[PDB]
């Protein structure tokens, strides 16, 4: 019921100083210690700051926390690519007999230079065709920023509704994203056409890039 | 080195029960309060429960009060969470966490966390994946397609961990069929194709599935 509110997102260039707010009430931050947790993508949260400003061993001194009244703040000096993560503040709350409150969390991303993706296209395996469905995969590798358009063409006929996308989290070292788009057809439809093409629009490309293959070559 | 390993996750039907466990090593377990924290996939953190060193003081979040029971066995260095009357909104990674303080009685300070066990409350049936090669086209891209499984999660490695660079294992997507699907791809140098063996190792612990898939170039 009680909430510590943080900004949904935060961003910075490599070396920039990022600062994350944490707004509470007289019942939690105003009376009790504040803690900060860091969660790298696909991992469990780490203790980052405890009791307002203490740093554990193994936490670099570019992370620091402070507490002023009913609010708290985490500061990351010299943001690095390995700092891309979710950051949660937290504190005990005295109201309602007591309970622990986590903050709503802040995703931290690195702002780097625009980079066009590399596009690869994969035909369905023969093993999957033996089971009656075809999956065609388009890979957009190591691009920035995150927004990208994948458009499937089957003999130059634009597709709709038969594809799904998945995007990685920002890469730990070079701050890029990658994207996979999968076109799912029945085996019968797959053999009725020849050219399978995935067409990519992005801020790094002055004109759309197309990768394609001819079925059975 | 402190270590916490959760287990007991996987799929479970709504209304049913599930008991989670956590194995603790690398510290004097019987001196530290232990806790459970949970995280619904994609969402934020929620404290679940706490138990001090001798189980004298126990706490529960109101959202689980009456349904979950925390306990611990100091002789076995283990922490337990009995979950009854499970609901879809109980779907989450469940984290086992050790306190900073020794011999505390209240509050929580999560010093170290286990990697978590994913609990999926769902009416769907457990199903292991099918794994297909994404055979390669001086950068060449190859991968593995892990299709039509439930529930999450899958793990994928390449040559049993001997290959780490250039590997992208994409988040699973829920297909319209209710089953998951993901691709794991690695960019290698084309010089490597006739020379090197690439095997993707797919583990799906909820279905107790392990598959190794050699991914070779196409004949043409
Ligand atoms: C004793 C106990 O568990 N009391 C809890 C209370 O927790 C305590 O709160 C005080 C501050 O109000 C303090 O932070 C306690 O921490 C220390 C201490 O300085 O006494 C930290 C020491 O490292 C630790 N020593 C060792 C060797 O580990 C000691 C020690 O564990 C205890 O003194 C008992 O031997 O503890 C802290 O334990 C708790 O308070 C809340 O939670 C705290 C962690 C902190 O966030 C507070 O700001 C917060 O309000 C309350 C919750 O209502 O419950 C009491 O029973």
């Amino acid at each position: 019921q009680s909430v510590l509110t943080q900004p949904p997102s935060a961003s910075g260039t490599p070396g920039q100083r990022v600062t994350i707010s944490c707004s509470g009430s007289s019942s939690n931050i105003g009376s009790n210690f504040v803690y900060w947790y860091q969660q790298l993508p696909g991992t469990a949260p780490k203790l980052l700051i405890y009791r307002n400003n203490q740093r554990p061993s193994g936490v670099p001194d570019r992370f620091s926390g402070s507490r002023s009244g009913t609010s708290a703040s985490l500061a990351i000096s010299g943001l690095r690519s390995e700092d891309e993560a979710d950051y949660y503040c937290a504190a005990w709350d005295d109201s309602l007999g007591g309970h622990y409150v986590f903050g709503t969390g802040t995703k931290v991303t690195v702002l780097r230079t625009v980079a066009a993706p590399s596009v690869f296209i994969f035909p369905p395996s023969d093993e999957q065709l033996k089971s009656g469905t075809a999956s065609v995969v388009c890979l957009l590798n190591n691009f920035y920023p995150r927004e990208a358009k994948v458009q499937w063409k089957v003999d130059n006929a634009l597709q709709s509704g038969n594809s799904q996308e998945s995007v990685t989290e920002q890469d730990s070292k070079d701050s890029t994203y990658s994207l996979s788009s999968t076109l799912t057809l029945s085996k019968a439809d797959y053999e009725k056409h020849k050219v399978y093409a995935c067409e990519v629009t992005h801020q790094g490309l002055s004109s759309p890039v197309t990768k394609s293959f001819n079925r059975g070559e | 080195q402190v270590q916490l390993v959760e287990s007991g996750g996987g799929s479970v039907q709504p209304g049913r029960s599930l008991r989670l466990s956590c194995e603790a090593s690398g510290f004097t377990f019987e001196a530290y309060a232990m806790h459970w924290v949970r995280q619904p996939p994609g969402k934020g953190l929620e404290w679940v429960s706490s138990i001090n060193w001798n189980s004298g003081r126990i706490a529960y979040a109101d959202s689980v009060k009456g349904r979950f029971t925390i306990s611990r066995d100091n002789a076995r260095n283990s922490l337990y969470l009995q979950m009854n009357s499970l609901r879809l909104e109980d779907t989450a990674f469940y984290y086992c966490a050790k306190d900073i303080r020794r011999f505390s009685t209240g509050g929580a300070e999560f010093e170290y966390w286990g990697q978590g066990t994913l609990v999926t409350v769902s009416s769907a049936s457990t199903k292991g994946p099918s794994v297909f090669p994404l055979a390669p086209s001086g950068t060449a891209a190859l991968g593995c397609l892990v299709k039509d499984y439930f529930p999450e999660p899958v793990t994928v490695s390449w040559n049993s961990g001997a290959l780490t660079s250039g590997v992208h294992t994409f988040p699973a997507v829920l297909q319209s069929s209710g089953l998951y699907s993901l691709s794991s791809v690695v960019t290698v140098p084309s010089s490597s194709l006739g020379t090197q063996t690439y095997i993707c190792n797919v583990n799906h612990k909820p279905s107790n599935t392990k598959v190794d898939k050699r991914v070779e170039p196409k004949s043409c």
